[PDB]
């Protein structure tokens, strides 16, 4: 009964255990499904050219099919309509809705806006939102690898220094999670990573952080480390590196990015280590180390050089990452700064529901007579622990302190929000947001987040998650983590880093966009209707899921060879 | 915010010391 | 250490007396 | 107005193809 | 140069495009 064996030894996250499993097995749609699960999970394990299948096996592992498939559902929902903005609901309300169409329209490559001449859209954008708005192009176009490079080229060739940036990084986002064999993304983008313009860096090396996030390549690191000790990088360069070198090197304690990143913090004077953008480096150490644990000590003692002002962040940051899956009591007594120390406990709470229960009371508590400063952080450690699980208590809560008198805990509020609620039309938050847009009418920076939220609520027209667990919610994906992260630690300074010019960092969410809808397959790999009952009624599938329903299906015809009907199951007959 | 609304066996309410008493 | 009551909250330097502090129990 | 010939691309106007590749 | 094509080798200068 191998198929349990796959799961159980992916949760000791060891990579032995997964390719020893993944042979020593005598059928092959036993291993089309465990390529499936690994595909799922991000892990991409080499084979010989000399196994039985081994062409269907790799082509499953790159995920080739999920964008057709995807597309499949598409045409049986009837929801292949484009959605402009205008339909959900100055240069930052274009920006607002650059963002909105992008999140709606993801993973469909149709738009109203970004139509066959974007100019019109682009230049109506200024400066980093412009950036931004031909970032999202390739967001629109995830997963389409061959049509998304097609209408992405024609703005590689830009003389327009922000949109040139912004179409490398849509050439990134479209070969997220696809790993195709072509290496479209190194060859196009690798070399500006040295460019003159500092923005030019940052576009091909956030690029490349989201198109190979999954992998620690060797090459890529190889590539991108030297560029963190280059004299002309920037703060922001800087960071923005070790954040891709952590992404791709995430959990894998790459000797050679540590040693660079803890070399690139002994250099910093006392006086730079206060610019925010320094706690990204941190931030790609504990990515680099993400849920190894105890080993961490070993980092801990050669952190202790560092000033005494950035140690605190530096050292809470590196043990709430080692530990995040962990779900260590005794971690969070030690956290029970302050709002990476928050963020830490619900990055460890979130592995256990009574942990969990017992943290949402900590966070209303906080929320309520907390620490003023230390309050700002709790509405992300609320969306951090219920991503796309919109509790209504949760959800109450966040609608109370959404008019908070200090404008941080509003706009995190409002965020975390639009987060809980992301790829869900739950119609109670949707009203929630035109309230609150109503209200916050008049206040930028507010309307701003409101826009966030509401397009965020939308994201795949209803079918897509961001929840970082899957299959019977046993198996964390280390990729969805660091990207929600990544967000999360950029939102400990929303005022200077997204209200500011490096907004286009909430593009680091596509690492964790997943596919919530169920599909069945003949042995051929077929679309093979069955009929579901999806408890906690029956549809034809395929069928969408939502955050916690098992679906069965209602008769004995078929046996799938999965014992979990998450994402895509082979059923075999009688 | 203004304050029902709700407030968690807070009562004169006490919901938070951010809100007007 | 406590609060007096606009109110005041001293242990938490915030301007806007509670039988607990953690709590604010009426 | 969709592919660049052999070398112009005549939507941006830069100067110095099977769409996006090099061919 | 790590940032070209010979199609595809199996099946040029991306920036230049020279």
């Amino acid at each position: 009964r191998f198929p349990e064996a796959l799961r159980l030894a992916l949760m000791l996250n060891d990579m032995e255990l997964v390719e020893d499993i993944f042979t020593s097995c005598k059928d092959v749609v036993v291993q089309k499904q465990m390529a499936f699960m690994l595909g799922r999970h991000g892990v991409f394990l080499e084979l010989s050219e000399d196994v039985e299948e081994y062409e269907d096996l790799t082509e499953i592992m790159s995920n080739v099919q999920l964008n057709s498939n995807f597309l499949a559902l598409a045409r049986e929902l009837d929801i292949m309509e484009p959605k402009v903005p205008d339909d959900i609901y100055s240069a930052r309300m274009n920006l607002a809705s650059s963002f909105v169409n992008g999140f709606v329209n993801a993973a469909f490559g149709q738009d109203k806006l970004l139509t066959d001449d974007g100019n019109k859209w682009l230049y109506k954008n200024k400066d980093h939102g412009m950036l931004s708005a031909a970032a999202s192009l390739g967001m629109i176009l995830l997963w389409d690898v061959d049509g998304g490079l097609t209408q992405i080229d024609k703005y590689l060739y830009s003389s327009e220094d922000y949109i040139k940036s912004g179409a490398l990084l849509a050439c990134g986002i479209v070969n997220s999670g696809v790993r195709n064999e072509c290496d479209p993304a190194l060859a196009l983008l690798s070399d500006f990573v040295l460019h003159n313009s500092n923005t030019m860096r940052l576009g091909s090396i956030f690029g490349l952080g989201l198109a190979y996030a999954g992998s620690n390549r060797e090459d890529v690191l190889t590539l991108l480390l030297p560029v963190m000790g280059d004299s002309k990088s920037s703060m922001e360069v800087a960071g923005v590196t070790a954040l891709a070198c952590g992404m791709i090197a995430v959990g894998s304690c790459n000797g050679d990015v540590t040693s660079t990143i803890l070399q690139t913090i002994m250099e910093k004077s006392e006086t730079e280590l206060k610019d925010t953008y320094a706690r990204w480096l941190p931030l790609g150490l504990g990515l680099n180390h993400l849920g190894k644990g105890e080993a961490i000590e070993a980092i801990l003692a050669a952190l202790e050089v560092v000033s005494e002002p950035f140690r605190s962040f530096a050292n809470t940051l590196v043990d709430v990452c080692a530990y995040a899956g962990s779900g260590n009591v005794l971690k969070v007594q030690q956290l029970l700064h302050q709002g990476v120390a928050v963020l830490g406990i619900a990055l460890i709470a979130m592995g256990e529901e009574i942990g969990a229960e017992m943290a949402l009371r900590t966070f209303g508590h906080l929320l309520r007579y907390g620490e003023p400063t230390l309050r700002r952080a709790v509405p992300l450690a609320l969306a951090l622990i219920s991503v796309s699980n919109p509790r209504l208590n949760i959800l109450d809560t966040l609608s109370k302190f959404s008019h908070d008198a200090d404008p941080e805990v509003s706009y995190n509020s409002i965020f975390a929000m639009g987060m809980v609620g992301s790829g869900t039309n739950n119609a109670r938050l949707a009203a929630m947001l035109r309230q609150l847009a109503q209200y916050h009418a008049k206040d930028p920076n507010n309307l701003f987040m409101v826009r966030l939220a509401q397009g965020l609520t939308h994201l795949g027209k209803g079918t897509l998650t961001l929840c970082p667990y899957h299959s019977d919610r046993q198996l964390m994906s280390q990729v969805a983590v660091a990207g929600l992260l990544t967000v999360l630690v950029s939102f400990l300074d929303v005022r200077n880093i997204i209200l500011g010019k490096s907004h286009y960092v909430l593009y680091g969410l596509v690492a964790a966009m997943q596919p919530r809808m169920l599909v069945t397959f003949d042995e051929e790999l077929r679309p093979l209707p069955v009929s579901v009952r999806v408890g906690q009624q029956t549809h034809t599938t395929p069928v969408l899921l939502a955050h916690g329903e098992r679906a069965e299906l209602a008769t004995e015809e078929f046996l799938p060879v999965t014992p979990i009907l998450e994402g895509f199951v082979i059923l075999r007959k009688n | 915010s203004d304050i029902s609304q709700s407030v968690s066996s807070a009562v004169q309410q006490y919901y938070s010391y951010y809100y007007p008493v | 250490y406590y609060s007096i009551h606009a109110s005041i909250y001293p242990y938490y330097s915030y301007t806007s007396r509670y039988q607990s502090s953690s709590y604010g129990y009426g």
